[PDB]
Parts: structure tokens; C-alpha cells; sequence
RNA sequence: GCGGAUUUAGCUCAGUUGGGAGAGCGCCAGACUGAAGAUCUGGAGGUCCUGUGUUCGAUCCACAGAAUUCGCACCA
């Protein structure tokens, strides 16, 4: 069914954590464990440790969150 | 046929509520003016024309608003427990709006008038003493100055309340079917799942069809015709345990037994509707809109746990700390022991569940060795506050002492004589200011002020240090070249907009 | 500071009969292959560190200067 209480929100990579995981400074407050989905790992994308990138927040866990755009 | 002038000890808190029917208690327990009267668990008896007088061990944490009936209150006359030297309080008003509303003719015991300075106590006799006149009448109350702990003007008190008790309401009614609550689901040795009862108003029938609360809904239970349905305490012979009884009246304590009865709440209505599916939705809708913004941040809440003696007090002390608007956690039954640990493992995030917070209920010596440790408090009559203080008080602690790095500021270092080098890792000693890590190195002012290098790591004997001051003399890791040398005196570059502080 | 070495094509270097400016790689093109690669072939690609002097003539020699690098010397 889905649920669409999903967020959009703007980031900045910060650390570069093994295994396709990243820090990710969001522009509007903290910092979240976010990690590259499955659309870009399979399409490779290389992501620096400083890009801007859109993470798809999930409203269950703030901790975690998913890279979507590419730069 | 008369029966019982159901009579509730209305008030503020410590204005001797308890102490009034401790001595209505001492004088019942002596020969003479009383005897061997019947023990109820939490009612006395009736008027001239039978017994002494009911008063109803008031709920747990003064609620009142439970003795109520189908319509009014479940009490006909009752009695208003005010102090001498405070006189009318905002919980005492609040009892003269619920007497007013209910109907019920009011009594007004002014406690405590040994308290009052240089007055002579005769004990265990009749007052004759005025105090809060304003608020008295004949259309009113009629006052009396008591003293719970003396005995003092409590035959003018009894007195009082019988000239207002001599009414018709003794013999009629109790028609209506029976509102209440439960006491207890426990376990009986000669049936299986046995229920004890606390009866406001009406009448229960042998075979008497009533609606339960569950821990999942509305289920509805007949009152066993085979076996023993309605069981009172046996009176004074020895004989079986319990025994049957018929039709139980308004103001009865009774056992009752049921088929499937397993999985039923405390804090229960005798006309039933629980649920823990609603009250587990009402928190995770408040919750989910909650953790739709907070993406990002914390705080947080509340504590609370419930436990008495009577249903008909769990229930009545539930709405009263709602009124208050003080959330509940736990309202079921059993002691510690498993318990005083999942206490111990909710202290370490946030300290605002801290607390065992046990009413009524016995605590066990496997439970009294897990208590020995101070960090969670145990109370035995009900609140909390001293929760979210602790945390408060860990998260603070550890935010300011925190500081002392960054900023660069005047600090000169000379290097020791016969120190290595290749990326420098020369023993020196601070001449004056606090050399730190990251900031600048640069050559003398008789020369060029040129970039020398940057401090990497400093050590003194053994621990890695981030600030170094006086003249500690450490072992200090620097990228340097030949414009170093051993005997030079080095100064920290003060980037000009930082200089002028 | 002194002393030595080095300074030629984009790079890496050869080049003392004082008289030709050159090689490999690379770059572009061709050939070829389906084509791309490699390979082969062809072309463009120079203040020969700079100035002055010597000579008929100077990359080649003399003098002066600069740059690189090495050893040495110096150092609160």
C-alpha cells in the first residue's frame, strides 16, 4: 500500500564509512546514517566525501535515511 | 429492612481523613460503647434503628468521584474534613461543588483544634468552640470542631449526622442494576479464576448476566449457578471458607465466580468496557505526529504506577490523576523482584523511569536486596517529579566542563638542546600562553615572520596531550625543515582579525 | 659563501671534425581492421638557458650572468 509521509529533504556528505554508508550533514538540521540505494549502487555512481545529495527520510527511524539523487 | 447511611470522609490532603476513622475504629475494637461487630473491607453500619454508622474507607488518593451511582452519588449523607488554622482550601471547595451537584444533605468536621495555641484538651468529650462562620447555615452545613487524635467533639459529630440520616432511602430503592467495580482476579484454592467485588449502587442476582472488562473487549459473563456464585466471608463460626449468599446490597464486599474471567483488567467497571488496544492507539497516534517532524530531535516525558487494595480505589485514583494530568504506566498485579530490574535497565538512557512506584501491594525479600542500591527510589502511598530532575542533572553535568580548546591566542615555545628531527619530534618547553595542537609555527620577529611549521601531536611522559602551558616541558611532533633549530625561540601566528580580540 | 654537475622539441635525453638541429614517447593523420588495439608509415612540433665575445662560420669555444641539483660552510 505504501505510506507518504516520506521526506525530500537537501544534504552534504561528510565521512565516508565502509560498506556504501555515509554521515550526510543535512541542510536543515543534523546528521543522519545514510546509506546509497539500490537504484544507484546498481547504475555504480562514485559519491566523494563533499556533494550535495537528496535523502529519502523515513518517519520510523531518524536515524537512518537513503541517498537518492545523484549530485 | 434498614439499611446502611452509605457516608464518605471528603477533604484536602492532611486534614484528617484517616485519623477521624482511626478512632471510630479504636472505640469499635473497646467494650462498652460497641463490640463484636462484622469487618467489611472499608464499610461500618446503620442508624438507631439497627447498627453504628458506614463510613467508606475514602479511595487511595482521595477521588471521591468514584462513590458515585446511577444518577448521583453512591453516599447519602457525608461528613467534610476541613482544618482549624487553614480553614477553606481549593480541594474543599471542590468538595462542597460535588456535594451541591449530587444532592447530598453535608456535615462539616473542623479537625484539628488541639493544634490551635494555649487551649486545654479534656480527652474523649463533648466540644462547645466556633471558627468558620461564613460558610454555615441551616440551608448550609452545621459545623463541629473535632480533633482525630484526642477524641474531642466527635459525640456531637455522630449526632450531627444523625439528625440528618433519618431518611427513606434506607429501605426502597437498590432496584437498579448493579454498578460497581471488582477488587482482584486471582486464583482461589477450592475454584480456579475467582473475582472479589466492591458494590456502589443496585442489586447483584445469583443469575445476574454482567458485562466485563478484558484485556482485548467487551465479554460477558454469567454468575455460576452450579457451584457457589455469590461468596461472602463466613461470619464468626468455623465452618467451610466462604459461603453463598443470595442477593448482596449497595455498599457489599463480595467473591464472585464466573466461567472465563482470565485475562480481566484491574481498574474494571460491574457494567464493563477495557480495552489496552485503545490506549495503545491514543499513544501511537500522538506519536506518529510526533516522529513525522522529529527527523531530527529529543526531550521527552512521563512515569507512573498504580496498584490497590480495591478496584473501586485503582479506578477512582486512575480518573483523579487524569484530572491532574499525570500519565500512568503500569495498573496490573504481582510485587518485585522482576520488576525492580526493568526499572534498573530504563534508568540508563533517560531517568524519568526510574522509579518502582508501588500503593497497597507487599514488597518481597528477593525484591528488598535489587532496592539496596540508591539510584531508584521506592514509595509506598504514590507520585513522581524527582524523575525528569535526574536527567536533567546527568545531561547538564557533562556539557560544561567541557570547555577549554580552540582560539588562536599568544603562546611562545623555546626547543631543548640535543632534540631529533625528520618530522620533528623535539622536546620544548613553553616559555609563556597555552601552546595547543593545530595552531601555527612561525620563525623570529629580528628575522622574517615565515611559516616554520604546525603542531602535529604533544606529549608529556606518557599521555597525549591537547593543551600545554607554564613550562610542563613535552615532547612536541612538528613539521619543520632546517629553519628550525635547537635554542630558538618560536611564536604562534596570530592571524591579523584574531589579534585584535 | 665555496666547489662540482646540469641547462637541446611537451616529456625523457643524444648530439666534439666549429659547418645537418635530432631520437623515443606523445599528438595528428594515413594504412589496416568491421572497427577498435597493437604494429608499420608519414607530418607538425626549437630563442639548443641568456648576453657578449672569438671565427669565415658557433648547440659545440671564451667570458659574464641565471636556473637546477649535490657536497660543504652558517644558524640564540
Amino acid at each position: 500500500a505504501k505510506e507518504k509521509d516520506t521526506i525530500r529533504t537537501e544534504g552534504v556528505v561528510t565521512e565516508a564509512l565502509p560498506n556504501a554508508t555515509f554521515r550526510v550533514k543535512l541542510d536543515s538540521g543534523p546528521e543522519i546514517l545514510a546509506y546509497i540505494s539500490g537504484k544507484m549502487r546498481m547504475h555504480y555512481i562514485r559519491i566523494l566525501p563533499g556533494d550535495r545529495v537528496v535523502v529519502e527520510i523515513t518517519p520510523y527511524d531518524p536515524t537512518r535515511g537513503r541517498i537518492v539523487y545523484r549530485k | 429492612e434498614p439499611r446502611a447511611p452509605v457516608v464518605t470522609i471528603m477533604g484536602h490532603v492532611d486534614h484528617g481523613k484517616t485519623s477521624l476513622l482511626e478512632y471510630i475504629r479504636s472505640t469499635k475494637v473497646a467494650s462498652g460503647e460497641a463490640g463484636g461487630i462484622t469487618q467489611h473491607i472499608g464499610a461500618y453500619h446503620v442508624e438507631t434503628e439497627n447498627g453504628m454508622i458506614t463510613f467508606l474507607d475514602t479511595p487511595g488518593h482521595a477521588a471521591f468521584t468514584s462513590m458515585r451511582a446511577r444518577g448521583a452519588q453512591a453516599t447519602d449523607i457525608v461528613v467534610l474534613v476541613v482544618a482549624a488554622d487553614d480553614g477553606v482550601m481549593p480541594q474543599t471547595i471542590e468538595a462542597i461543588q460535588h456535594a451541591k451537584a449530587a444532592q447530598v444533605p453535608v456535615v462539616v468536621a473542623v479537625n484539628k483544634i488541639d493544634k490551635p495555641e494555649a487551649d486545654p484538651d479534656r480527652v474523649k468529650n463533648e466540644l462547645s468552640q466556633y471558627g468558620i462562620l461564613p460558610e454555615e447555615w441551616g440551608g448550609e452545613s452545621q459545623f463541629v470542631h473535632v480533633s482525630a487524635k484526642a477524641g474531642t467533639g466527635i459525640d456531637e459529630l455522630l449526632d450531627a449526622i444523625l439528625l440528618q440520616a433519618e431518611v427513606l432511602e434506607l429501605k426502597a430503592v437498590r432496584k437498579g442494576m448493579a454498578s460497581g467495580a471488582v477488587i482482584e482476579s486471582f486464583l482461589d484454592k477450592g475454584r480456579g479464576p475467582v473475582a472479589t467485588v466492591l458494590v456502589r449502587e443496585g442489586t447483584l442476582h445469583k443469575g445476574d448476566i454482567v458485562l466485563c472488562g478484558f484485556e482485548y473487549g467487551r465479554v460477558r459473563a454469567m454468575r455460576n449457578e452450579l457451584g457457589q456464585e455469590v461468596l461472602e466471608a463466613g461470619p464468626s463460626i468455623p465452618v467451610e471458607i466462604l459461603g453463598l449468599s443470595g442477593v448482596p446490597a449497595a455498599g457489599d464486599e463480595v467473591t464472585v465466580v464466573r466461567d472465563e474471567k482470565k485475562a480481566r483488567e484491574v481498574a474494571l467497571y460491574r457494567q464493563g468496557k477495557f480495552r489496552e488496544v485503545k490506549l495503545a492507539r491514543q499513544q501511537k497516534s500522538k506519536l506518529e505526529n510526533m516522529f513525522a517532524n522529529m527527523t531530527e530531535g529529543e526531550v521527552h516525558e512521563v512515569n507512573i504506577v498504580l496498584k490497590a487494595d480495591v478496584q473501586g480505589s485503582v479506578e477512582a485514583i486512575s480518573d483523579s490523576l487524569l484530572k491532574l494530568s499525570t500519565d500512568e504506566v503500569k495498573v496490573k498485579i504481582i510485587g518485585s523482584g522482576v520488576g525492580g530490574i526493568t526499572e534498573t535497565d530504563a534508568t540508563l538512557a533517560a531517568a524519568s523511569n526510574a522509579i518502582l512506584v508501588g500503593f497497597n501491594v507487599r514488597a518481597d525479600a528477593s525484591a528488598r536486596k535489587v532496592i539496596e542500591a540508591e539510584s531508584l527510589d521506592l514509595r509506598y502511598y504514590s507520585v513522581i517529579y524527582n524523575l525528569i530532575d535526574e536527567v536533567k542533572a546527568a545531561m547538564s553535568g557533562m556539557l560544561s566542563p567541557e570547555l577549554k580548546q580552540q582560539i588562536i591566542g599568544l603562546a611562545e615555545v623555546r626547543d631543548v638542546f640535543k632534540s631529533p628531527k625528520f618530522g620533528a619530534i623535539a622536546g620544548c618547553m613553553v616559555t609563556e600562553g597555552v601552546v595547543k595542537r593545530h595552531n601555527p609555527i612561525r620563525v623570529l620577529r629580528d628575522n622574517v615572520v615565515i611559516y616554520e611549521g604546525e603542531l602535529e601531536s604533544l606529549r608529556r611522559f606518557k599521555d597525549d596531550v591537547n593543551e600545554v602551558r607554564n613550562g610542563m616541558e613535552c615532547g612536541i611532533g612538528v613539521k619543520n625543515y632546517n629553519d628550525v633549530r635547537t635554542g630558538d625561540v618560536i611564536e604562534v601566528f596570530e592571524i591579523i582579525e584574531i589579534q585584535r580580540t
